């Protein structure tokens, strides 16, 4: 119920939206650090994905933190120090000391505090980003009472963007971390653009006349404490109210009680049987794998050929063994038709095809509108028919500088007459004279006997509807075969035995990557089981077969006797014969429907209130 | 997600230069190869498309408004702007900036509609006039009071009651054209008559183009 | 020279279907796709139907679209109308180095009972006496329908010069609000004995008067 | 706003029917009337069909017409085409006390001897010598395909600056005529030894040369 912030800037009101971001796990075993004069503990904590800094302040002890990789003037590091005058944020190669501290001196003659020692960094060589805030005055006084202010900070380092969420909440607890819920909001975004893996807290050092000795021993430590958390990426539900502030949150990985709210998308859970998931690990990284034939596809020649074939004989070229960069295809701003049936041009950079076929011919303006799947005319019926389930689209543009000469260009011949309707993706080259009446037409060209091929009149001053338009037809095929032609997307490294969502040759799913000993035929690419789910992956970058282990595989039934009624729930495992369970718990009972934990068993026989299965009934009693 | 927020003055003199800067936050202008464009619409009329840009310097313009637009991309500030020259009186319109997922695709994400008006008059400060309630200003067991905004131009003022603490019964009347050029509106609230001389109702009037923030209190009318 | 033509205003009764047609002028409509937008007043337009009939997330299933190359028109069909469907509708297509739009089809749909026209006035207080201005404000709120006539009345003759009024606008509680302002000089405001704003609503004229005190 | 839309150019083979459609933008086409006009180039337009079904005296019976109010479009059907039918076509209307015309449909109608491209040249005579100008004229006549590849070849290098040419135009004897002019200073014309105008016609280049004498 702590560390919850706004993961997006989109305003939501009375809508529960599931988020997958770096969030603080519920009831985590966070580390506790204490600094009591009576313990100046300033360790270096690892920065895996994010650290939630929980600390309560009563005398302005904690000032800032040091962020970097090595902190030895060898890599780029981020400095955050909150002095008594201004706030200094710099990105330089600082040489940080072993135990950095800020020294504040106190005078017996006059009750005033003034920082005197600044021992944080030795020197800075090269600086990239520097931030200076407005000046302000802080009293920097010591309090003999209990804690008053609590400061919460969330650190995130994604794609070089440093987002810090802070919130001030007044508390009166002495030592224990306060409970309840808080909402955190961004205040500034820092484009540091560096890799940070280690960090250390920077406190304030107080000196006065009550601590005799040298500089290294003559000092006292203020009464302060802080806690260090970890941001594990887990799915969460956040309750966005009408004011835009999150008043409560729902976990999906702490307990089966929490995950029941996650599946139902509601904060209140009534009585019933719910199936959320088995023992489930939230995904942390993401992987994409595509074939690595980094070769440009040759459609730049088909779109720029020196000459184009006729309509009755359209040249078709197979495109394969290359990556198809469609960014130079739908962004040319020089074509005239891009109605793409089925798939969308925005998804052409993601999908993978078995092979790409590119037809080509030249057509007039009036017949460029009738090359859709369901259409009729003298072209779609006799010359070029697309299937009703056609994938891909035609591309046409004006051809007046080329293929347009005075006196008429009669080189092309379209099929004006034909005996029957044309089958889809069929090319007809036949010059036999078509007859109409019962008179024989054995090669004659008399009455009721016309040449099936009619020439075209292409003049530079002809009408726009009769201008010759160069038409190229891209067709995509999806067959049970490895995809030799894919989008220009790259491929990351391959991970194993970890619940990681994957992107294999255009197929996206979440699971655990495990080695498979099954022998896979070269014709097939994907393996499907009886349940019709993905089981085998070819992985064309390495050409090895991996078995997809589901992250959740067993059946879990959560016996929840309401939310306000009781906070105790029972977990029933269907595939477990009482381990791969959420928790061991107590009162483990094995029934015919499976293994039930968290619920007691009695030898009596009462009325069935909450059925379990196979005659087993459970109820909430005293 | 990503969103677009417009900026720039809404008061332009005719036959002058227009400067609107659409800033995109939550994303990258150069990354993705997305087409940024501008769309305008006269009040009560249809939408008009101005021009489109790429992440490079390639620009496309509407033939009707050619030789008057110059859009540029500032990748360092992650924004794309527009430059209109020789602005006419018919150019008063709501201007939009919209990302395109595809060159001939949908304008999927839009920015908020900014008002740009072509007028020779300069921005003038508003006059906040309190409306003192009296015995003749009450109709029944409830009383009405408000603040009158007069002699202001051109963008409507944001009127709030007690720094937004009072919202029930607040009726912000739309502004109308005055006798000579200027505009005037009002924002009143209906309250019980027993809370006239006990609760102090203070109106907050803020004028964006004139940068004027006048805080005026409302008191019951006293006979003099 | 490509432009899109659609009817200026098409209205229909709730519960039935309505067809909005967008027709190209010169070029074909079967190329470079089409896009449909709905612009709520005082807000940016939002995409409703893109591509042939594709629909983005957040749009109800009632919005159906189809194309017709033979008629050279694009059709958007709405079934099961609602109050929230009352907005301007636009059709958008692409041409050579330019994007075209339409005139904008204004769809209108459609309970509301009669309301008593409460009248409030405010005489010019002492703040404007030193500013050499005097404004009398007439308040007309909670009335039905939005058609009232404001007639300022002085002690001697009705006032018409310097009279400005606000057109009725929708209120929060399913009603209408309006206002009227009378700009006067401070000298003529104190000279007249009293000022009354007579507003006639549904035949009845509710009048409240104020005096310079 | 009421505007009439028609196709920019519709062409068809002779001997078969052709349909020209004029479509209104917003208002209905059944209201008022539509008038069809045929404008021969270099002449005033003449009435062809008036009052949507009637033909004036002097117009052939081939010009038929019908009105489809459901499709909101007019029609003009021509059967049995001819060379004289090659002209611009327009549609008239009257809405909101305003006569509205159309963009203009250009109807082009779809054995010619191969004539020898005779070439004639004329040196600048003594009349322009005292006027400080010199113009060389190239004359091309009696050619079926357009002789536009005109090259002004001097004694040393071909001349391109100051070169103007005329587009081919119809002659009286079913042929084409063209011309080319070369404006030069008198010093430039006298300095060069000879001037020749090379015109490439159907592959062949017929060149006539002249010299300052
Ligand atoms: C064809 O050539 C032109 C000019 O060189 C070029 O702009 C265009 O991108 C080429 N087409 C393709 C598909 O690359």
């Amino acid at each position: 119920t702590r560390g919850v912030y706004y993961p997006d800037k989109v305003f939501r009101s009375s809508v529960l939206h599931s988020t997958q971001d770096l969030f603080l796990p519920f009831f985590s075993n966070v580390t506790w650090f204490h600094a009591i004069h009576v313990r100046f503990d300033n360790p270096v904590l690892p920065f895996n994905d994010g650290v939630y800094f929980a600390s309560t302040e009563k005398s302005n002890i904690i000032r800032g933190w040091i962020f970097g990789t090595t902190l030895d003037s060898k890599t780029q590091s981020l400095l955050i120090v909150n002095n008594a005058t201004n706030v200094v944020i710099k990105v330089c190669e600082f040489q940080f000391c072993n135990d950095p501290f800020l020294g504040v001196y106190y005078h017996k003659n006059n009750k005033s505090w003034m920082e005197s020692e600044f021992r944080v960094y030795s020197s800075a060589n090269n600086c990239t980003f520097e931030y200076v805030s407005q000046p302000f005055l802080m009293d920097l006084e010591g309090k003999q009472g209990n804690f008053k202010n609590l400061r919460e900070f969330v650190f995130k380092n994604i794609d070089g963007y440093f987002k810090i969420y802070s919130k001030h909440t007044p508390i009166n607890l002495v030592r224990d971390l306060p409970q309840g819920f808080s909402a955190l909001e961004p205040l500034v975004d820092l484009p540091i653009g560096i890799n940070i893996t280690r960090f250390q807290t920077l406190l304030a050092l107080h000196r006065s006349y009550l601590t005799p000795g040298d500089s290294s021993s003559g000092w006292t430590a203020g009464a302060a404490a802080y806690y260090v958390g970890y941001l594990q990426p887990r799915t969460f539900l956040l309750k966005y109210n009408e004011n835009g502030t999150i008043t409560d949150a729902v976990d999906c990985a702490l307990d089966p009680l929490s995950e029941t709210k996650c599946t139902l998308k509601s904060f209140t859970v009534e009585k019933g049987i719910y199936q959320t998931s088995n023992f489930r690990v939230q995904p942390t990284e993401s992987i994409v794998r595509f074939p690595n034939i980094t070769n440009l596809c040759p459609f730049g020649e088909v779109f720029n050929a020196t000459r184009f074939a006729s309509v009755y004989a359209w040249n078709r070229k197979r495109i394969s063994n290359c990556v198809a960069d469609y960014s130079v295809l739908y962004n040319s701003a020089s074509f005239s038709t891009f109605k793409c049936y089925g798939v969308s041009p925005t998804k052409l950079n993601d999908l993978c095809f078995t092979n790409v076929y590119a037809d080509s011919f030249v057509i007039r303006g009036d017949e460029v509108r009738q090359i859709a799947p369901g259409q009729t005319g003298k072209i779609a019926d006799y010359n070029y028919k697309l299937p009703d389930d056609f994938t891909g689209c035609v591309i046409a543009w004006n051809s007046n500088n080329l293929d347009s000469k005075v006196g008429g260009n009669y080189n092309y011949l379209y099929r004006l007459f034909r005996k029957s309707n044309l089958k889809p993706f069929e090319r007809d080259i036949s010059t036999e004279i078509y007859q109409a009446g019962s008179t024989p037409c054995n090669g004659v060209e008399g009455f009721n006997c016309y040449f099936p091929l009619q020439s075209y009149g292409f003049q530079p001053t002809n009408g726009v509807g009769y201008q010759p338009y160069r038409v190229v037809v891209l067709s995509f095929e999806l067959l049970h075969a490895p995809a030799t032609v894919c989008g220009p997307k790259k491929s990351t490294n391959l991970v194993k035995n970890k619940c990681v969502n994957f992107n294999f040759n255009g197929l996206t799913g979440t699971g655990v990557l495990t080695e498979s000993n099954k022998k896979f035929l070269p014709f097939q690419q994907f393996g499907r089981d009886i349940a019709d789910t993905t089981d085998a992956v070819r992985d064309p970058q390495t050409l090895e077969i991996l078995d997809i282990t589901p992250c959740s595989f067993g059946g879990v039934s959560v016996i929840t006797p309401g939310t306000n009624t009781s906070n105790q729930v029972a977990v029933l495992y269907q595939d477990v014969n009482c381990w791969r369970v959420y928790s061991t718990g107590s009162n483990v009972f094995q029934t015919r429907a499976g293994c039930l934990i968290g619920a007691e068993h009695v030898n009596n026989s009462y009325e069935c209130d909450i059925p379990i299965g196979a005659g087993i009934c459970a109820s909430y009693q005293t | 997600q990503v969103q677009l927020q417009e900026s720039g003055p809404g008061l332009v003199k005719p036959s002058e230069t227009l400067s609107l800067t659409c800033t995109v936050s939550g994303g990258s202008v150069s990354s993705g190869g997305y087409f940024w464009s501008w769309i305008r619409q006269p009040p009560g009329k249809g939408l008009e498309w101005i021009g489109c840009i790429y992440y490079s310097g390639s620009t496309n313009y509407n033939p009707s408004l050619k030789s008057r637009v110059t859009i540029s991309v500032d990748t360092s500030k992650d924004q794309f702007s527009l430059k209109l020259s020789s602005v006419t009186a018919a150019d008063t319109a709501v201007y939009y900036c919209a990302r395109q997922l595809w060159l001939r695709g949908r304008f999927d994400y839009w920015g908020q509609g900014t008002l740009v008006t072509v007028s020779s008059a300069s921005t003038k400060g508003p006059s906040v006039f309190p409306l003192a309630p009296s015995s003749k200003s009450t109709s029944g067991g409830t009383a009405a009071l408000g603040c009158l905004v007069k002699d202001y131009f051109p963008e409507p003022v944001t009127v709030s009651w007690n720094s937004g603490a009072l919202t029930s019964g607040v009726h912000t009347f739309p502004a109308v054209l005055q006798s000579s050029g200027l505009y005037s509106l009002s924002s009143v609230v209906t309250v019980p008559s027993s809370s006239l001389g006990t609760q102090t109702y203070i109106c907050n009037v803020n004028h964006k183009p004139s940068n004027t923030k006048v805080d005026k209190k409302v008191e019951p009318k006293s006979c003099d | 020279n490509f432009m899109l033509t659609q009817p200026h205003s098409v209205s229909e009764s709730p519960g039935k279907t309505v067809t909005i047609s967008c027709t190209g002028s010169s070029g074909s409509i079967a190329s470079n796709y089409v896009q449909w937008y709905q612009q709520r007043p005082g807000s940016a337009p939002t995409t409703v139907i893109y591509e042939d009939n594709q629909r983005p997330s957040g749009v109800p299933d009632r919005f159906s679209g189809s194309i017709d190359s033979s008629s050279n028109s694009a059709s958007l069909t709405i079934s099961g109308l609602k109050t929230e469907d009352e907005a301007d509708y636009y059709c958008q297509s692409y041409d050579s180095s330019n994007v075209v739009f339409g005139g904008g089809t204004k769809l209108t749909v459609l309970g509301q009972p009669k309301a008593a026209p409460s009248v409030t006035l405010f005489p010019p207080s002492s703040e404007e006496l030193q500013a050499n201005k005097a404004t009398l404000v007439c308040l007309i709120s909670d009335f039905y329908p939005g058609a009232v006539t404001v007639a300022w009345k002085a002690d001697s003759s009705p006032v018409k010069a310097g009279v400005e009024t606000t057109t009725p606008s929708k209120q929060s509680n399913n009603k209408y609000a309006a206002s009227s302002y009378l700009s006067l000089t401070p000298e003529q405001w104190k000279s007249h004995r009293s000022y009354s704003c007579q507003v006639t609503h549904e035949g009845s004229t509710v009048e409240k008067t104020v005096a310079p005190t």
